[PDB]
């Protein structure tokens, strides 16, 4: 039973790896996301006041952007269990017509828990455009979709549950599923904000790499060196970068390798308090300063503008 | 195979509209159905079958169901690609049994919906083709097996003609062929009139503009019309249907929904709407001067929308007009075409771009079927020559579908034998689209102002309507200088208000 | 088969003596200043 | 359903050896060859 095995996988998200306070490109459909995760706190609200609640919420972006991280965001907001549903479950390839079944018992324990969300990344894998597969793949397809179209079709029966799907563009997806009523709202996020770039960069620098180096690297140039970029490598900028500083210099592999492996024995046994002992902190600047690796400011101005 | 027995189907032929000729032909099966019995007493062999052919969403199940609601007869509804199986046999059967269940109530109406499912051609370009063979002859044995006499009445729809047998086609078993035409604009006046009475309306609301500017919608696309206009009103929390949302549904569903802040640079859409305003002031002057028989601008948009960045819309004119295509009508078309080009090397001068290189396409193409495939000049040709490159009639962009289409020879080709009548024939076309392309350029060149401040317009409204470039056109007569123009405060300022 | 023949030989041996040491699932110091340092210039004498 | 059945358990029981030898080092040579089980069994791993 694949629907009770994806159950099993049932997550409370609390603490979202970007959180929608620092998630970028949604100002300017933020409105849209505060009414759907007030829907989905409280769904007796919007039954109450009548409106149409929306059904469904579509994200559309590029593959890395941050959309699962946007979509756990928006669930933590909600305060709302979600299950990850993955594609493969959906489309069980050996009798023709287990997919409305499948997403028929989906729906039914979701409308258990509801409010919940149906999580389902790559939609326009399986639930695309009718017509592009001729071999033997348009049947199933079709009992997919009608299945899919009619239990979001539930007549005013608004119990909270709410399905986001992830594509990646926003032309591949069926007409069918397009209209409101079935799929209410449509998020596009293509590329952030050169200050919110900045604003994710620092973040980035402040919570990975060195407090200490933080000042020596001006970070709007290195905004304009990651133009083309998404929030996560936004946010694996820096080691990288702080690596590629330490590129510059001669060194050996073995004296390193032996360095980590004398401090991956010894750091399991030493306390805490021993570490922050000022003996501790003195001990590795004259570690570093006799094996030379200070990282300096031109060092890594050097690296930021050899980049691309 | 759970076969719906209805007593009464809900639908009445009330709810048929603009499938007159079809619905009064079957008329005659409604009657046969109602009393058989001045039907035998003459001598009548009712048709075996009746095949309902015709574009989706054209509602021919509908019509079978509004014959089986008049006449008060049960309705067996069970598509074609309800045939279809794995195990081999199973069909059969369920035919066998769909149509002995049929003969145990007479008369009764036999509905198969996508009847091309089950009765594919054998085309010559796993075992379920064998099931369907299978199926086919037991559904032909019971249909040449019917008695007449008992009035069981079966009804085939299908949306292809070319795929399906010609053995069905056989009299004695499709007795009777109806095509189900696209409605007419009477026919989807009417029905925009039934669905609009599901949903709440507006006065303001004129749904013959609509029925007259939507040519060859099906009606099911009729109710998506006004679903996505329901759907828009809801969205905009209009307590009914305005006329604005019924024209947002209008160009959500033509040419697609506006997208949001994606523009190119300046110059990228500077050349856009030059061509698109060159284009529709080539349309205007001809209307106006040599009085052409060719379309009218409607509204010119520089705002993407669908895969469009760009987009002029030009009305449909009536059918009539659109079989003897004289020749002046082909030329000013063909100026049309080129208007865009001419755009471009009146306002750039000399440095043209690829915005333009469809319309020279389609100019290039229609010079060769004036040419070659209609012989309209008075040197006679032995041969026409299908086009190498074929784009399809579509929307708003020009109509290159006044002989029904552009790129659809009918079949007025032959492999040609000498070779140098070909460059005569090239030569030819060279002189007719040179000539033509001096005269459209010399026509819009004689107005920079009109085209210099339409443009200006367009650019700063991000679109324009036929009765702003009009009133442009009469505002800037021909030979006015353009410091005219250019001593404006604002050239791209519109004082009329619509 | 000198060292600078091959460079994707060389990364392989690396990886999979990391692997032998037990070099990988200690993926991390998060320490204040030096064994940071000595991990990223690590890093980077690995790959490049 | 019996092939599915057979194949999961296959394909749990070469992970779970594999996990139980660890340290280890796995070898999955023509991965062309790829069905979807193995591909879900994959993905999850």
């Amino acid at each position: 039973d694949p629907i009770k095995t994806a159950f099993d996988r049932m997550k409370r998200v609390k603490n979202p790896p970007i959180p929608l306070k620092n998630f970028a490109s949604i100002e300017s459909m933020r409105e849209e996301i505060n009414e759907v995760v007030a829907f989905l706190q409280n769904p007796k609200a919007f039954q109450e006041m009548g409106a149409r609640a929306p059904r469904g919420v579509l994200i559309v972006g590029e593959r890395g952007t941050g959309k699962t991280s946007l979509a756990l965001a928006i669930a933590a907001e909600a305060r709302v269990p979600v299950v990850n549903v993955e594609a493969q479950e959906l489309e069980a390839g050996l009798w023709v017509g287990q997919s409305a079944a499948n997403v028929r018992e989906l729906f039914q324990t979701a409308r258990d828990l509801a409010p919940v969300i149906i999580f389902v990344e790559d939609f326009d894998l399986f639930a695309g455009v009718r017509g592009k597969f001729v071999h033997t793949k348009q049947q199933d397809h079709e009992s997919f979709i009608n299945q899919l179209l009619v239990e979001l079709d539930g007549f005013e029966k608004q119990d909270g549950v709410v399905l986001m799907a992830t594509t990646r563009n926003h032309k591949q997806i069926d007409e069918a599923l397009r209209r409101p009523g079935r799929m209410d709202r449509v998020f596009h996020l293509q590329s952030p904000t050169e200050m919110e770039r900045e604003r994710i960069l620092h973040n980035a620098a402040e919570e990975t790499m060195d407090r200490e180096l933080v000042d020596l690297v001006d970070w709007r140039k290195v905004s304009e060196k990651t133009t083309l970029l998404r929030p996560i490598e936004l946010k694996l900028v820096p080691m990288a970068l702080e690596s590629s500083a330490f590129r510059s210099k001669f060194l050996d592999t073995d004296e390193l390798l032996s360095y980590v492996s004398w401090f991956a024995t010894f750091s399991h046994i030493v306390p805490p308090w021993l570490r922050k002992t000022k003996v501790a902190k003195t001990m590795g600047k004259m570690l570093v300063n006799h094996l030379g690796l200070n990282l300096t400011k031109d060092d890594l101005e050097n690296v930021v503008d050899l980049m691309e | 195979a759970e076969a719906r027995v209805d007593g009464s189907t809900g639908v009445k032929f009330a709810d048929v509209a603009g499938i007159d000729e079809a619905v009064d032909e079957l008329q005659e099966l409604v009657k046969y159905l109602k009393n058989p019995d001045l039907f035998d007493k003459m001598g009548i062999k009712p048709p075996h079958g009746v095949l309902l052919e015709g574009p989706p969403g054209c509602g021919k199940t509908l019509v079978a169901k509004a014959i089986a609601g008049e006449a008060g007869v049960p309705f067996y509804q069970m598509a074609g690609s309800e045939f279809v199986e794995v195990l081999v046999g199973v069909g059969s059967a369920r035919i066998r049994d769909l149509f002995k269940r049929a003969k145990v109530n007479k008369p009764s109406v036999i509905f198969i919906d996508e009847i091309d499912a089950l009765a594919t051609r054998r085309q010559g370009i796993n075992a379920a083709t064998q099931e369907r063979e299978t199926t086919l002859n037991q559904l032909l044995i019971e249909l040449d097996g019917f008695d007449t006499g008992k009035g069981v009445i079966f009804l085939g729809a299908t949306n292809r003609r070319d795929l399906l047998d010609p053995a069905l086609l056989r009299p004695g078993r499709f007795d009777r062929k109806i095509r189900v035409r696209p409605p007419n604009a009477k026919g989807r006046l009417d029905i925009l009139k039934i669905h609009a009475s599901k949903v709440k309306m507006s006065d303001s609301v004129d749904l013959s503009s609509y029925a007259s500017n939507l040519p060859g919608w099906s009606g099911a696309k009729l109710a998506q019309l006004v679903q996505e206009a329901a759907l828009v009103a809801v969205r905009k929390t209009h307590n009914s249907i305005l006329q604005s949302d019924m024209d947002d549904a209008v160009d959500r569903l033509t040419v697609g929904p506006t997208r949001i802040g994606l523009e190119l640079g300046h110059q990228g859409q500077c050349r856009r709407a030059t061509t698109e305003v060159g284009v529709a002031i080539t349309s205007h002057l001809l209307l106006r001067y040599e009085n052409a028989k060719i379309e009218r601008c409607d509204r010119v948009s520089i705002i993407p929308r669908g895969q469009t960045l760009s987009q002029v819309v030009f009305h449909r004119l009536d059918d009539e007009s659109y079989m003897f295509g004289r020749l002046p009508q082909l030329l000013h078309r063909l100026q049309v075409l080129l208007g865009g080009r001419a755009a471009e090397e009146v306002i750039y001068g000399s440095d043209t771009s690829k915005a333009s290189v469809d319309y020279l396409s389609d100019a290039s193409w229609l010079a060769r079927k004036i040419l070659t495939i209609w012989n309209l000049e008075n040197p006679m040709v032995i041969h026409g020559e299908p086009p190498p490159w074929r784009k399809r009639p579509q929307f708003v962009g020009p109509r290159l579908d006044f002989e029904g289409s552009l790129y659809d020879d009918y079949d007025l080709v032959e492999p040609p034998v000498n070779f140098n009548m070909d460059d005569e024939v090239a030569h030819r076309s060279e002189e007719l689209i040179s000539q033509m392309y001096n005269k459209t350029v010399s026509l819009l060149r004689q107005n920079q102002t009109a085209l210099l401040k339409t443009v200006k317009v367009l650019l700063n409204q991000k679109e324009i309507s036929g009765e702003a470039i009009d009133f442009i056109l009469d505002h800037y007569p021909p030979q006015t200088p353009l410091n005219s123009l250019l001593q404006e405060q604002n050239p791209g300022s519109l004082p009329f208000v619509p | 088969y000198q060292m600078i023949e091959q460079p994707g030989t060389i990364y392989l041996r690396y990886l999979v003596d990391i692997h032998k040491k037990y070099l990988m699932n200690y993926e991390f110091n998060t320490s204040c200043l030096a064994e940071r340092r000595i991990f990223l210039a690590h890093y980077q004498t690995i790959t490049y | 359903d019996m092939m599915l059945e057979i194949d999961r358990f296959y394909i749990t029981l070469q992970f779970e050896l594999a996990k139980a030898m660890s340290p280890c080092i796995i070898w999955i040579p023509n991965i062309h060859d790829l069905s979807y089980l193995a591909l879900g069994l994959l993905v999850n791993s």
